[PDB]
RNA sequence: GAUGUCGGCUCGUCGCAUCCUGGGGCUGAAGAAGGUCCCAAGGGUUGGGCUGUUCGCCCAUUAAAGCGGCACGCGAGCUGGGUUCAGAACGUCGUGAGACAGUUCGGUCUCUAUCCGCUACGGGCGCAGGAGAAUUGAGGGGAGUUGCUCCUAGUACGAGAGGACCGGAGUGAACGGACCGCUGGUCUCCCUGCUGUCGUACCAACGGCACAUGCAGGGUAGCUAUGUCCGGAACGGAUAACCGCUGAAAGCAUCUAAGCGGGAAGCCAGCCCCAAGAUGAGUUCUCCCACUGUUUAUCAGGUAAGACUCCCGGAAGACCACCGGGUUAAGAGGCCAGGCGUGCACGCAUAGCAAUGUGUUCAGCGGACUGGUGCUCAUCAGUCGAGGUCUUGACCA
RNA sequence: AUUCCUUGUCGGGUAAGUUCCGACCUGCACGAAAGGCGUAACGAUCUGGGCGCUGUCUCAACGAGGGACUCGGUGAAAUU
RNA sequence: AAGGAACUUUGCAAUCUCACCCCGUAACUUCGGAAGAAGGGGUCCCCACGCUUCGCGUGGGGCGCAGUGAAUAGGCCCAG
């Protein structure tokens, strides 16, 4: 149910009691509401708020259009959250309380293309007892004659990252609501400056 | 070791994977001035203009 | 960080100079003697991790002999330890304390400083005969 | 991957060699044509070089001295263009995209003051 | 990828400086004394970690430096956040005339 | 007119005749620990010593250290120790040349993938107008391991010694994902020290060469694991062995012959990822609108909404693609300020016979960091892009 | 360098030693110029063990340079 | 980083060692050797003093993490 849009700023140490926690940094700035999608609208029940603020001279007829009818002026960034409300719009008081576990969904920086090691965690090769240019490669393939192909989904080298990524129970370590900052302990995927969507656990635990 | 290919690869194969070697026109602007033709964001090659009037001649 | 293979000196008067590292073990210490594996794997030791060891060098005159085997503790890692706070220790020399398979130390003292850690572990009787517990 | 500057497939001595043969080029004669990729990496080492002479003072001769071996060029970009540039927060220069070369088919380009 | 402007460092300075402190203008090769204090269970014990300091490093809430002391025969380093709750406090005992910034070289003596 | 042969390495995936882990009947099952059998293939199944080993014995652990298939899987994937070419030697056989599935030392393992198959990434067209965005999830992939301790409880049980199910809590190991704040690695010219020599006229100061950094000492951003965060589930629905309810055939009895309930780490769902080329091509919000052309020119042109080309960049990346900026402009560089690294510049002065020391100087220098600023280049411009087929039905004026 | 039975048996070293060393003698199938048993020294010989040191390895990272990739120029091959 | 042969058929490969001076040096032996066995120290700049000069000894002072300051440059041992 409950989520939110912003943008990954950094990671920082700070304390909570004695012990020195690792802190990743979120601005989960104001969302507007821009779309509300019911049974009877669209099959389904969500809502589609917007995130980064962007000129008039940047906006598309279409997108305007849209904007316009529900008066909301124009974000560069929209996404859908299934099965949500309130009224207004959207901010992260309230939206999160400190202590809640919340999961933290974003877009893994991107690695490019890269081999078996790098990507699946493969053994590699002996790097030194007469191998013969076979030190990274991924070894075999498959069988033999049976079944004379390739398994579908055999792990070989590929592009590894720029990928979508959530990590699960994080914990609301602050909340500096009016600078629309969350404290989150732990990790979050993706490049400062990226863009990540908050949520309530999906878990009970 | 050493592969080679199986078989002649028929001349409608060779030629479907050919279908990518299309070059691609200049998309080419005629110079506000001496009027000939040149590329977006570089020097008219016939006067040498840019805005007032870089290269000789 | 230890791993079998890896020498480390001696903290106690037990009588082995050095034993190497021979399997690592992730056995505690719980209500009747200490406990028995955390698990199969497990590939390293630090510093209030039971290991298992054997003598390589010894005191001519003394409990323990070149050759024993015998579990030991781990009280100084090369290894650097994080505490909670972002403190960290770290010794030059890797060392243990010989133990029996009831913790309890088979020298008579322990030499050198320990590891808070191993009263974490409650090795009380290692974390007390410690000239110091950094 | 924030990594900044070219290899130019090159050597880090090369890699240096260039840059301060192309600079001293440059501030010997106002102008030059160059790969337009030579050029993109010579407009801030030069700007900067030239920054180092707006000082004036005789460090920032010594400095410049290091990086430009021929002392007729140092003398002039101490004595005669710093002083003029004087009044410009940098921008000291400005990249022309000529086109290709028969060659080699490379886009050349200009590069100047 | 969300393209905002934002200045990151005064965001993230925000934060990070309820959770920094500045301690005395001790330097690499000054001999210092750091009186900590150390939880023993429900109790609170005071114990103090005095030797030679090997570097600084970082900033903000993040910076820290590496007191190296010998004890009881055995080297032994450690590693404090200014900021630590669990260090009180900092004192130089003397100053040391160093001409590097970082004296990883002392770790043979 | 060649289907390379033992073992290892690397890479997997299957069977179940189940090593562990889960459920269950029986027990010569008190408890605890077992034995055996039935259901169960989700996941897991350690490191070493000896040998070329497969195996097997041993060390030390473990929930367990399962058995087999896949050309005794895998040499256009690596090894090349075993074996089976030429050399040489021993033993043995042979009058000999020679010989042995005896031993021994030595002994070349072939840069380019055409098609299928596989991992990644584009171009085309399709989805009854041309566009910008937001999406349902048909269907598919990943994931699925376990110990230990504690409470219950020193309770049930037991003469006692000992010592639970069930339920609840807590902490790890391996593995996975993300991340770089911390602790570290690296950081090929960011800073300094050093030597031989050649140079910049000489001193002083500097540059080259001594690696493709001359050596050393540090080292930001990036990028990294040994570093840190999180995860495996919970609930539910159908089941297996198995347990029962009601209950005849067969007045008794019976879980079944009609029916009904309880029941596993397995099944389906729930978790995370892809997903309408799902040609069955889906839904929603929005924008443009009803143009021009002597059918000698019945399909095109100029266009709108909107894109592309081109430029400057990017935490995106082989190329392509993706994101941003493109003067109504802070997109990158420069410049300014700050941060950070290095650690006290040059010059001058002083002390010193000198080496060198001190002051000026928390200095000097400057790659990637954080912001500001119209100093530079993003100029000018071109290319392309709708006019919406028919059939039936429903509503409408 | 000779042993089939074979990882012979005991000892040594090792946490653990089918290899190596010593001893034993039951020499399948040693033995005296096809030399026998020793031998200091010599060996890019072969075999085992130790010290030191190390990316050989746990377990791989970061960096560099040369390819591989992209553009312009010239443009093969085995195979079929 | 930590570890240090846990790799493997085998330390294969790669590291460690590295020049000159002084100190020192085993079993064993054909008395030549083994032997550079092993191992330890020194090494740069200034100044004064002495000596046979290109140089070296002695004393004291100086600077750096480090003085064959970069390049050429033995890893050793035990036992078959
Ligand atoms: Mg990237
Ligand atoms: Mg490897
Ligand atoms: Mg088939
Ligand atoms: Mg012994
Ligand atoms: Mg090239
Ligand atoms: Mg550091
Ligand atoms: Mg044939
Ligand atoms: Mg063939
Ligand atoms: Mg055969
Ligand atoms: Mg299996
Ligand atoms: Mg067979
Ligand atoms: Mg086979
Ligand atoms: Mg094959
Ligand atoms: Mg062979
Ligand atoms: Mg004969
Ligand atoms: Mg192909
Ligand atoms: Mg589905
Ligand atoms: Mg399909
Ligand atoms: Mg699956
Ligand atoms: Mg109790
Ligand atoms: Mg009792
Ligand atoms: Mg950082
Ligand atoms: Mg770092
Ligand atoms: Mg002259
Ligand atoms: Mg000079
Ligand atoms: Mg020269
Ligand atoms: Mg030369
Ligand atoms: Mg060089
Ligand atoms: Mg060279
Ligand atoms: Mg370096
Ligand atoms: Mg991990
Ligand atoms: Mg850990
Ligand atoms: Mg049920
Ligand atoms: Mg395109
Ligand atoms: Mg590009
Ligand atoms: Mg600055
Ligand atoms: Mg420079
Ligand atoms: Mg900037
Ligand atoms: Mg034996
Ligand atoms: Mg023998
Ligand atoms: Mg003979
Ligand atoms: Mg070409
Ligand atoms: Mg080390
Ligand atoms: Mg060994
Ligand atoms: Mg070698
Ligand atoms: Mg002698
Ligand atoms: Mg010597
Ligand atoms: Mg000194
Ligand atoms: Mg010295
Ligand atoms: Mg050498």
């Amino acid at each position: 149910m409950k989520g939110i849009l912003g943008t990954k700023i950094g990671m920082t140490q700070i304390w909570k009691n004695d012990r020195a926690i690792p802190v990743t940094v979120v601005l989960a700035g104001p969302c507007p509401i821009v779309q509300r999608k019911t049974a009877q609208t669209d099959g389904y029940e969500a809502v589609q708020i917007g995130y980064a603020p962007k000129a008039e001279r940047k906006v598309n007829k279409p997108m305007q259009g849209h904007f316009a009818k529900a008066g909301v002026a124009p974000t560069r960034i929209l996404r859908e959250f299934r099965g949500f409300a309130p009224d207004g719009d959207s901010v992260n008081v309230d939206i999160f309380a400190e202590g809640e576990k919340i999961d933290a969904t974003g877009t893994s920086k991107g690695k490019g293309t890269q081999g078996v090691m790098k990507r699946w965690n493969f053994a590699g090769g002996p790097a030194s007892h007469g191998s013969k240019k076979w030190h990274r490669r991924p070894g075999s393939i498959g069988q033999r004659k049976t079944p004379g192909r390739v398994y579908k989904g055999k792990r070989m080298a590929g592009h590894m990252g720029m990928e979508r990524v959530t990590v699960q129970n994080l914990e609301v370590v602050e909340i500096r609501a009016g600078e629309n900052l969350i404290l989150v302990k732990g990790a979050i995927p993706g490049a400062n400056g990226g863009l990540v969507v908050l949520r309530s656990a999906a878990k009970a635990s | 070791k050493h592969p080679v290919p199986k078989k002649k690869t028929s001349k409608s194969k060779r030629d479907m994977r050919r279908s990518h070697h299309a070059l691609t026109a200049p998309n080419l602007t005629e110079c506000p001035q001496c009027h000939g033709k040149k590329l977006s964001h570089h020097i008219c090659p016939n006067c040498g203009y840019y805005d007032g009037r870089q290269v000789l001649a | 960080m230890i791993m079998p293979q890896s020498r480390l000196d001696v903290a106690d008067n037990s009588g082995a100079r050095e034993i190497m590292c021979i399997r690592v073990l992730n056995s505690g210490i719980g209500g009747k003697g200490l406990t028995t594996g955390g698990g199969g794997n497990k590939r390293y030791a630090h510093v209030g991790d039971i290991i298992v060891a054997s003598v390589k060098d010894a005191a001519p005159r003394g409990a323990v002999k070149a050759g024993d085997v015998v579990k030991a503790v781990v009280v100084r890692t090369s290894h650097a330890i994080k505490r909670a706070d972002g403190s960290t220790i770290r010794f030059d020399r890797n060392a243990a304390v010989i133990i029996n398979n009831q913790g309890e130390p088979r020298g008579t003292r322990v030499f050198g400083p320990v590891a808070r850690e191993l009263r974490d572990r409650r090795f009380m009787k290692i974390v007390s005969l410690a000239p110091e517990v950094l | 991957h924030g990594k900044a500057g070219r290899k130019l497939n090159r050597n880090s001595s090369a890699r240096v060699a260039l840059a301060r043969a192309q600079a001293t080029a440059l501030l010997r004669e106002g102008r030059i044509q160059t790969t337009l990729t030579k050029a993109k990496e010579l407009r801030p080492f030069v700007e900067q070089l030239i920054t180092t002479a707006k000082g004036g003072d005789l460090h920032s001769r010594r400095l410049v001295a290091q990086d430009i071996h021929d002392k007729d060029v140092v003398r002039k970009v101490m004595d005669e263009v710093a002083p003029k540039y004087a009044e410009r927060p940098g921008g000291y220069t400005r990249i022309l995209r000529v086109g290709t070369r028969r060659g080699d088919g490379v886009t050349m380009a200009l590069i100047e003051l | 990828q969300t393209h905002i402007k934002i200045n990151r460092g005064e965001l993230l300075r925000g934060i990070e400086q309820d959770h920094t402190r500045q301690l005395p203008d001790f330097r690499p090769g000054d001999t210092v004394r750091v009186d900590t204090k150390v939880r023993e269970g429900n109790r609170t014990r005071s114990q103090a970690f005095e030797g030679v300091v090997i570097a600084i490093n970082g900033s903000g809430s993040r910076k820290s430096f590496t007191v190296r002391k010998i004890s009881f025969g055995e080297g032994v380093e450690r590693v404090f956040p200014f900021a630590s709750p669990l260090v009180n406090q900092v004192t130089i005992v003397e100053r040391g005339k160093v001409r590097r910034a970082k004296l990883y070289y002392g770790k043979a003596a």
